[PDB]
């Protein structure tokens, strides 16, 4: 809906057809093919390098409409491309171009000197989005076509192979269609317009998205081994890294509350290195991936400690205490989050 | 002001925007970085989960506020009066708030432009007292300049220099001119050091803090210079002879520290100390300012170590080891035994909070039955009527 036309490339639009023609075949010769008699699978030979009357409009148009979605896509990523300087066109020079390499087709051969230009990782960015943008288009091409996604090419079912989305994609295509997209916007900042786009700051993402019904689970001991005298000890491994909790609760802990948001638990979250009961309080560490956290309670003297790889976690101050002061009620189970 | 204040104008009509200045700009910056260095500090990574991070233009905005403050600092505090401590704290806090990596990733020319230049003043100006220390001492400028030096330059650059090494960000700020400029610093500040005269005993510490800061800081291992081509950060391996030739070098690599000397020596001059049995009073720049360095220099040389990186371990700029630092940590207790019985001061207490590095980063199985002196000598001497630590 927002897309509109450029307001200086009205009369350049014809320019940069041929121009997108050029780099068509020049990327088409060069990914390996040559020109041959008749099309076969393991030529690896083009022969459409022909006169216009066999050579597929339909594939023209599909070329022009794809640099116009190309250059629309980069306007809808924020690049209010520049115009430079004309001095591109006489800059370019040149270089030494076998004759094998050189085009039989008549037209000359512009390769240019893309190595010295240093492609800035936010281009390098643009180019992820561009490479994942065109996958989908082609995507959604074949499905309004009708194709549906196999294990290998089936003409007769419509079966495709590749249709799969761009960050699973195959290293080969994926490798292939990114220098040819890559070799677009060289070309482009070649003739030197140049990409004012922005920068995507990092975005914080919630990355919730389990069942509506449950943001955490809560496992715990059975209410009958509640215990309400001596010491006791127990440990909690941590597989993942993350949103975890461990610590002890009371036999009404209730399932559907996050622990240590109300009374009924005393719990320890080393995800943001916390103690929680009633509240949030900054407390001990932070675990990683297989790390060990142990739990002990007294209930003669009513304190708590939790302890990080053998080490015991402490608080602000040098207390040793996750939890001083509690009634033992009921009594307490060990419980996580 | 500067320009006529001799002159006609020996009071300046704007007493307003003067008072309004020095009693709510500077505190007000102070108390609003203080609050908000989080924010300013967050970058692509998420420390502040809740609040989000400052743009790159505001962390030029910093940066610029930071260099345009100081350029004001320069030679200026008896003109600011009382208010000095004031400018100077918010230098602190801004140094504390800048984020240099993003600076120079995205940042105005202008800005790095300041940043090269107050360095370049920093060093222009421990230069100068130099040249005026050096037979100025029998004699105003040198004292307007040893005052501003002492009261503003070791502070301001002490904290940059630690926040940098807090942050590693030396790897993206010293380098070409930046990185001449601290080479020269570093020798001012080892000069500064090993010189004695009245008005260098009378602020030792403060040079320790800011040479300690600043090998913490930077990025070349000076002291081990030897293994000068692995690292890939030099302007030695990096910008060449052309550049050498371009711009002023030492053109040695033996010759870029003269007076500084190499690290085994400093080890082995640690080793013969307490062992010579040599006093306090007749040479103590060692204890007070060279071990501190040693101590920074090892804790932020540690992880480029060989027995820390086995991979490519010949491709190490620096030698360090578990067993260089219980050796020089033992010479450090061998001095303080030695030295605590007579000339009592805090420098002990200085030095123990900078050695804490390494305590900390010493791995604990040598705390078994190696350490075990340590607390004993430090209870049985705390044995007395009054209590410490
Ligand atoms: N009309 C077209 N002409 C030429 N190439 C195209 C056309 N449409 C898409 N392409 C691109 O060419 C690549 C494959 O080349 P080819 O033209 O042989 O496949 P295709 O006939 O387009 O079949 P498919 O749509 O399954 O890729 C695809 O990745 C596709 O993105
Ligand atoms: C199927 O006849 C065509 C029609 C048009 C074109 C080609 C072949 C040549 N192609 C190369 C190519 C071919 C097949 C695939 C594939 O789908 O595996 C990928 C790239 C570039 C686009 S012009």
């Amino acid at each position: 809906s927002q897309i509109v036309l450029p307001p200086h490339l009205e009369r350049i639009r014809e320019k940069l057809a041929e121009n997108i023609h050029e780099l068509w075949v020049m990327n088409k010769i060069e990914l390996g093919w040559q020109y041959g008699p008749v099309r076969d699978d393991n030529k690896r030979q083009h022969p459409c390098l022909v006169e216009f009357s066999k050579l597929p409009e339909q594939e023209r148009n599909y070329n022009l409409q794809m640099s116009l979605e190309t250059l629309k896509t980069l306007l809808a990523l924020g690049c209010h491309v520049g115009i430079s300087d004309e001095h591109a066109e006489d800059k370019v020079k040149k270089m030494k171009l076998p004759k094998n390499y050189q085009l039989t087709s008549g037209y000359k051969p512009a390769p240019m000197d893309l190595s010295f230009i240093k492609l800035t990782p936010s281009q390098e960015a643009m180019v992820d989005k561009l490479a994942e943008n065109a996958h989908n288009v082609w995507a959604r091409d074949r499905i309004r076509q009708g194709w549906t996604y196999g294990i290998q090419q089936d003409v007769k079912n419509r079966r495709n192979p590749r249709l799969v989305p761009y960050t699973l994609l195959d290293d080969r295509t994926k490798k292939s269609n990114k220098d040819s997209l890559r070799e677009a916007v060289r070309t482009l900042l070649g003739y030197g317009y140049n990409l004012e786009a922005p920068d995507q700051d990092h975005a914080a993402r919630a990355e919730v998205c389990s069942g509506t019904g449950e943001r955490f689970r809560i496992f715990r001991a059975e209410k009958t081994y509640a215990v309400k005298a001596g010491r006791w000890y127990f440990e909690f491994e941590t597989v993942t890294a993350g949103d975890m909790r461990v610590g002890w609760s009371r036999p009404g802990c209730q399932p559907d509350q996050e622990l240590g948001s109300d009374e009924r638990a005393f719990a320890f979250d080393g995800f943001k290195a916390q103690r929680w009961h009633q509240g949030n309080e900054h407390y001990g560490r932070s675990w990683q991936a297989g790390d060990v956290v142990g739990c002990m309670v007294d209930m003669n003297e009513h304190t708590m400690m939790f302890t990080l790889n053998g080490e015991i976690l402490l608080d602000d101050s040098g207390s040793e205490l996750a939890f001083k002061d509690f009634d033992v009620g009921d009594g307490f189970i060990p419980v996580c989050s | 002001f500067d320009g006529g204040s001799r002159g006609k104008g020996e009071h300046f009509p704007y007493e307003q925007e003067i008072k309004f200045f020095a009693k709510v700009v500077l505190p007000l910056i102070d108390q609003y970085f203080k609050n908000h260095r989080l924010y300013f500090l967050s970058a692509a990574s998420r420390p502040l989960c809740s609040g989000g991070h400052a743009s790159n233009k505001e962390k030029e905005m910093v940066t610029s506020l930071f260099c345009k403050l100081g350029v004001l600092v320069r030679h200026r505090i008896s003109l600011f009066g009382n208010d000095a401590t004031s400018i100077v704290n918010c230098l602190h806090i801004l140094g504390q708030t800048l984020d240099a990596r993003t600076v120079m990733k995205t940042g105005l020319e202008s800005v790095k432009s300041a940043l090269r230049a107050f360095l370049d003043n920093a060093a222009e100006d421990l230069e100068k007292t130099m040249e005026n220390l050096k037979q100025g001492q029998f004699t105003k400028g040198v004292t307007q300049i040893i005052n501003y030096t002492t009261v503003a330059l070791l502070p301001m650059l002490s904290s940059l220099f630690e926040h940098i090494g807090q942050h590693q960000f030396g790897e993206d700020l010293i380098l070409e001119d930046v990185q001449v400029s601290c080479y020269r610093i570093l020798t001012s500040l080892y000069a500064l050091g090993t010189s004695k005269s009245i008005y260098v005993e009378r602020q030792r510490s403060a040079l320790g803090e800011c040479l300690a800061a600043f090998a913490g800081a930077f990025p070349v291992a000076f002291l081990e210079t030897h293994l000068d081509k692995h690292n890939i950060y030099s302007i030695y391996n990096t910008k060449s002879s052309r550049e050498r030739a371009a711009l002023s070098l030492p053109t040695n690599v033996e010759d870029v520290c003269p007076n500084i000397p190499s690290l085994e020596k400093l080890m082995e001059e640690i080793v013969e100390l307490a062992e010579s049995g040599i006093r306090y009073t007749q040479m103590p720049h060692v204890m007070e300012v060279i071990l501190p360095m040693l101590c920074s220099y090892m804790s932020r040389w540690w992880e480029h170590g060989p027995e820390n990186n086995p991979e490519r371990a010949e491709m190490c700029c620096t030698a360090l080891n578990s067993e260089h630092m219980n050796t020089l940590l033992g010479n450090i207790l061998k001095i303080i035994y030695n030295n605590l019985g007579i000339d009592e001061g805090a420098w002990m207490k200085r030095l123990a909070v900078f050695s804490q590095p390494i305590i900390n980063k010493v791995k604990p199985q040598l705390l078994k039955t190696h350490f075990l002196p340590l607390m004993e000598k430090l209870k049985k001497k705390a044995a007395t009527v009054v209590s410490e630590e």
